[PDB]
């Protein structure tokens, strides 16, 4: 079974580059084709027989290859473009898709708007308490949040999770969860979240005091 | 044209299940139907594909009796069904209409997916936590607020704020796993003389597990 | 010399009325006369059917009168031939063509009553030979004994006449009007000068024996083979390999069909009752196998439907391939009464599924159909062996309504002529005439 | 008796030399013909989106529809009689006459005028088709070949020339049979036999078919779905709808020289007041082509509407006349390109008239106007150019109604039968005949 | 192939109704489709016919939207309207495919019906009671049970024995009108050997009211 | 529109006989069409286009006419032949049909079976009391049935039911059905069925006394 690996597994672009991707195969493909999917939707046939565009394609959009190296191309990559557009071969059986070629707009520096949380009256009435950090719409997507509790730092039980790249910006968000027992919770005062990202040299820091 | 698959969801490792497509806007035979699939945060892959008269059935390279794909134009109706389910069985199914241009196949026209989660865990519905800014809060133009949803399964729940009408300025983590069960949380920034003034709340509905929750987010008294 | 043209030119289509309004009841003629003789080949068929339920417990003693029932009415057709009309045994098409060149006789008020009954009985009792040969023939002389009767003169209403017949007559066998004018210009029409064969004349008479067909066998296909699939570009590659297999096999056939009539005559020697007895013998072979093995025998037209839609298995395919050839030669080589063309039909029709059945599974990424193939191959023989492609193409064409297989099937067709050329073989109703006249010849 | 059996033995044999020549032949018929149709798109293209940019001025925008048209035509209709007088036209009774061998071959000329010019006429949207441009074009493709190559002989001279004009119809109308009848039923010299190979033909027409499909796959030029069947109680209405087209059929012939005539005069025969009345023609076309589109234009676009039953019994009498007018206009006048097409969508307009006077008078035979439409495509065909079997064939290879088979040749034989006994001649060969008598006067 | 028309029953008069017919086991398009209707006890009447594309619809003669002819070849489905319904319009209502020989048209296969009844009086179940041999009954050979099916307006009902496995010796009796009110009976024979040792049982539909009964015959204590 | 009368509206063979419908037509008509409808049935396409059979129909069935006059024979009729035949014709429109030939048949003669039944428990747990009598196949139709109430006869209040002849067998089959009020039946003991019959001079009677 042909493997198609498509080369940039990421990548950025503000929209005014023309846009490049690469579809290799292991052996030799012909006439191969190209699909998307923004965060959330169904893959759209997009390009075909290596250079075919669909009905509805805009026009920004070429395709071409041959052998075992094709490529696909936004001009003047829009920004309604940071998708992941798939390449797929069956010109020998069965077909095999490639990575997916993933896609990202682009946007200047974008420093993290961060809220942080202090367990819900509820969540007490349970045993357990989250303190929620919230690091909103921030560019490039590297960020490091640090915990410290009565100002020392915490490793166990935080849990991260960032959102794909945004519609209406290109930025990132990011949340971090410090998760104790009730208990373990009460037997300290100040809670901090400490964000550090390229925007700043003096990391953004939110906090409360249960004082 | 659409296709809209369904029937996937929870089932128990050593099970079995019957996803099925339904067809509209188009001749349904005619067609050969293909089904591919999407591991979590991984590529493409294909299933297998069934001719009009179901006379040809072809499958990727697997096991015997591992996936059966049948069709029935009767219905306009594309069926899998899914044996001896592994973990590796647990993603979003893809229904497709197959075409061609010069004669190389390829995936006309998607549905829009099934998840299938295979897991021994069981349902539970979700908690669901107001997070309001401390006594601390340093209310500038902007107020953020947020709903902590957690201990619920499987995928999916679904946040709005104020029913929806809240649309701008949300956002909503991906869902997260552990010991199994899933949290996530959702952000909502709003104008600070919106809030407490006006009232913020977080809708939450977690089909699986029969539940719809109306968290109301109140100011640190 | 220009001078003539402008008045050549300006007097182009032009028919005499007479002639046309003959070729109208030619064909009428033709028409009633190809239905009459489709009714008797069934009803003979019918009663050898149910007389094979009056013996329906021993075993024994009903392959016996199947075989005897088959070998009774081969012997009345043969004899009818031998006794009384020569010229009318096997095909007779190229019999017709000779007619064209003014090269032979058309015996009508003999061949008429003689290929009708005689045919009558060969197809009748099952023996594997189409209704184009009685048909066809019959249409010319239908032609002929309308010129005579009528007195018409003139060398084109002579040669007008005669081809109109013939193309009523094929029209009237297979359902397949523009089958039936292609065919005379493309296979018959004095192929090495222009002769006055109006078109528009033979058209007429097609039209006139194709509603009379249809008067009566109206609602229901001959071959009823559904709507396949189309046929990618990337796929046409395999059509041309079809044809190139069809292109050399073509020759060869005619050899067998040439050599087997040879080794045939020798059995009998020439003489009246060795034929008429090997006539009755591969007659009751026929309806022997038209009952152990109904796809060895017959037309062949029942086993089209069903290898198209690829219900036999490769293994069932190569035996009614062989057993096929068999009795095809056998047929027809032996000098009954009944055309070739149908049996090649279903000869090419064969071969070609067991190409596509082999095709499918060595290419699951043109998502195949094999019955395409078999549709590429149905008018393949006869474009190797007759050299009649762009017949065969539209013969098939109209009986099975997949004009999307247009591309895979010119291909094929034009690529199995293209190789039964260069592999050195004629056509197959040319070596015949051929064969004919240098007889005739080197006997005086 | 000695020589058939030699002769006999040697039917069917084609010197491998030409075969091979008919391949490359048709493959570059049918790019040819695939770039000409590119062509023509592209420009009447430009052409819609230029009344975009003045979509707001009605006066304004009337008027840059009829210059773009003008403007266009003008370009083809210069560039005719300018550099290549026998490129105007159809062209096809010009290529029938080379087999005759009674009409130069100028290859070196004809192709850059023809394909250029009709580019043009065509673009502007004048109501011509593309048979015209691609059947010339493919004559001279083959006469091309044959220089280029020193081929000699009296069969590779008819052949190689025969194939061209055939994979130029093909092309035309994604017809291989259709392009294979057209040679050997209204070409083939018709009054000897000639060395036409047939086998050879089929070669090019497959090559050119195929190239054709290589760019124009999926989607038919005509799309008109599948009709319903002709009971034999309904046959004689199909015999009297072919009279009516066998007594028209000359009619249309009287006009279309006598029009031919009758503007000569025009310009006298003088480049410039010609090139000005093309150039009014023309511009008359986009004016239409914008305000009344069934008036104008190739006509593919209103067949499939009018086998529908979608035009009102006014609108088809309209358009019928209509298009008679800019048919006549756009071909007399001596633009290049064809009147096959422009016959088509006659034909089938005036078929679906009849149909739906015909469904009103019989509801007990449950009719449908759009098999009447079918049968009637093909014989304006039919009855002006008296090539019945090519317009039956060529149907059926656009419209894939094979259940219309008897209702459709009773209408065209029944339409060629009185084209004669009414006397009127093969359009296509009274055209030649007209030349060749002022060549010679 | 078969045509299975459907909607019939109780209408008030003045009222309106919309028959369907579902069409199944043929191309459903190709085929122009017709109503025939049979009034109780009276011939057959054409009602009209619709074209495949529903462009041509002809009706018997009769007033402007009395009747309307429709289909909807998505669903394969012929539909009749009936307006102002009178006591006229009491019948049963056939569904018919259309086609033809030499041409002359004709009315090719045929649905079973829907039954049509016009009338003020109000629609009602039937009660269903079994007819068993009274203690003195002289079995012979065989034995003769029955159900009474009672007071169901309107008709039609439909009357089995074993689910229909039991098709010999049957009698079902036409109904009568007493009163605005109807009602039937139905006998069975049976072998002795059969009864009561093994289960007889009456099935009984009454489609107007969607009323199911199965009443098993039970012999006298 | 043309009106078609058929010529017997009602009519009576022995199988065996060569029976004889008629289809006349007011203005003329072309290829007309006959559908059987055997009981309690929808019709079915029999003979068309005047003479052809349907696939299925016997060959003892023939069509034939022109004109105004047609006819649908039936070379040695069967039991089974036994049905209301509709002609059509469909060669002017509208479409118009026949009234109906009833075709009726003459079989030996055959004596009821009679069975008496008494009200059901269920019923009688309602104020109702049916007595129901079934006379079962019998030939010919005129039979005669007369209830006996302790001795007495009854009239009011008694309905029957005849089957149509019987598709196989050309028998006929009555229901009687005596229905009183609970009260009204518990005041007599003995109920009785007596069937009149051609096949018999002394009345076929069966009963059953309360007691
Ligand atoms: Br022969
Ligand atoms: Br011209």
């Amino acid at each position: 079974d042909i493997v198609l690996t498509q080369s940039p597994a990421i990548m950025s672009a503000a929209p005014g580059d023309k846009v490049t991707m690469t579809c290799s195969a292991s052996s030799s493909v012909s006439y191969i084709h190209w699909y998307q999917q923004k965060s959330g939707t169904s893959p759209k046939r997009w390009i075909y027989d290596t250079s075919k565009l669909t009905s509805g394609v805009p026009v920004r959009f070429s395709g071409s290859g041959s052998g075992t190296s094709y490529s696909l191309t936004i001009n003047t990559m829009e920004a309604e473009d940071a998708a992941t557009y798939y390449c797929q071969q069956w010109s020998s059986h069965p077909q095999t898709f490639g990575g997916g070629t993933k896609l990202e707009i682009l946007r200047a520096d974008a420093a993290p708007t961060v809220s942080i949380f202090p367990p819900s009256s509820e969540q007490l009435t349970s045993g357990g308490a989250s303190v929620v950090c919230f690091l909103n719409n921030f560019y490039p997507k590297d960020i490091n949040v640090k915990w410290k509790i009565d100002g020392s730092e915490r490793q166990n039980g935080v849990l991260n999770s960032w959102t794909d790249q945004d519609s209406k910006d290109s930025t990132y968000s990011m949340s971090s969860t410090l998760t104790l027992t009730k208990d373990e919770y009460e037997r300290h005062n100040s809670y901090t979240c400490e964000a550090t990202h390229k925007t700043s040299t003096s990391p953004i820091v939110k906090s409360f005091n249960r004082a | 044209v659409r296709l809209l698959e369904s029937g996937g969801g929870l089932v128990q490792p050593g099970g079995s299940l019957k996803l099925s497509c339904a067809a509209s806007g188009f001749d349904y035979s005619r067609y050969w139907m293909s089904w591919v699939r999407q591991a979590p945060g991984k590529g493409l892959k294909w299933i297998g594909e069934i001719n009009p008269v179901s006379s040809t059935i072809n499958y990727t390279p697997s096991l015997k009796d591992k996936f059966i794909i049948s069709r029935d134009n009767a219905k306009d109706t594309l069926y899998l069904q899914i044996s001896k389910v592994r973990s590796e069985d647990t993603a979003l199914y893809y229904c497709a209409r197959l075409y061609y241009g010069y004669g190389y196949w390829y995936f006309d026209v998607w549905g829009a997916g099934t998840t299938v989660t295979v897991s021994s865990a069981k349902t539970t519905p979700p908690s669901v936590y107001p997070l309001a800014p401390g006594s601390a809060a340093a209310a500038a133009s902007m107020v953020t607020l947020g709903c902590l949803v957690k201990g619920y399964f499987p995928e999916p729940v679904t946040v709005t704020w104020n029913s929806g009408s809240l649309a701008a300025g949300v956002h909503t983590f991906p869902a997260v796993l552990q010991a199994a069960l899933y949290t996530l949380s959702s952000s909502v920034t709003v104008p600070s003389s919106s809030w407490p003034s006006e009232t913020v709340t977080c809708n939450v509905a977690h089909p699986a597990s029969s539940t719809k929750v109306d968290k109301k987010i109140v100011p640190r008294a | 010399r220009r001078r003539q043209l402008i008045r050549q030119l300006l007097e182009r289509d032009k028919t005499p009325l007479a002639i046309l309004f003959m070729a109208a009841v030619v064909g009428t003629l033709v028409g009633l006369a190809a239905v009459a003789f489709d009714k008797g080949v069934a009803w003979l068929q019918n009663q050898r059917m149910g007389a094979l339920v009056h013996t329906a417990d021993n075993y024994p003693l009903l392959l016996t009168v199947a075989f005897l029932c088959s070998a009774v009415l081969a012997m009345f057709g043969y004899f009818l031939v031998r006794k009384y009309a020569p010229e009318a045994g096997g095909s007779g098409i190229p019999e017709i063509e000779g007619a064209l060149e003014d090269q032979r006789p058309v015996r009508w008020w003999r061949v008429l009553p003689v290929k009708f009954f005689g045919g009558l009985g060969t197809l009748g009792g099952g023996m594997v030979l189409g209704r184009e040969g009685p048909t066809v023939q019959i249409g010319g002389n239908i032609g002929r004994m309308v010129l005579d009767i009528f007195r018409l003169k003139g060398d084109e209403a002579r040669h007008t006449l005669l081809a109109t017949g013939a193309a009523a007559g094929l029209a009237a066998a297979f359902n397949a009007p523009l089958a039936g004018i292609l065919f005379i210009i493309e296979v018959m029409r004095p192929q090495f000068r222009y002769t006055l064969i109006s078109i528009k004349a033979v058209f007429i008479g097609v039209i006139m024996s194709t509603i009379m067909y249809r008067i009566f066998n109206h609602e229901v296909a001959l071959i009823d083979v559904g709507k396949l699939s189309d046929a990618p570009l990337n796929t046409l590659w395999l059509y041309l390999i079809l044809g190139i297999i069809f292109g050399i096999f073509g020759p060869i056939f005619n050899k067998w069909v040439l050599g087997m009539q040879d080794l045939l005559h020798r059995v009998h020697g020439g003489n009246i009752t060795k034929w008429v007895l090997m006539g009755g013998a591969i007659g009751g072979l026929c309806g022997l196998l038209g009952f152990v093995a109904p796809a060895t025998s017959g037309g062949g037209f029942n086993l089209i439907p069903i290898a198209t839609a690829g219900n036999f298995s490769m293994g069932m395919l190569v035996f009614i391939f062989v057993a096929r050839v068999i009795t095809t030669l056998l047929c027809f080589s032996s000098g009954a009464p009944g055309g070739i063309f149908a049996p090649m039909l279903a000869l090419g029709t064969v071969l070609g599924t067991a190409f596509g059945m082999v095709a499918v599974e060595l290419f699951p990424q043109y998502h195949l159909e094999a019955g395409t193939f078999a549709i590429a191959g149905m008018g393949a023989l006869l474009a190797a062996s007759i050299r009649a492609p762009l017949t065969g193409i539209i013969l098939v064409l109209e009986m099975t309504d997949n004009y999307q297989l247009i591309l895979p099937m010119i291909i094929t067709g034009l690529g199995a002529t293209l190789l039964a050329q260069f592999t050195g073989g004629k056509p197959l109703y040319s070596a015949i005439l051929a064969r004919t006249l240098a007889k005739q010849e080197a006997e005086q």
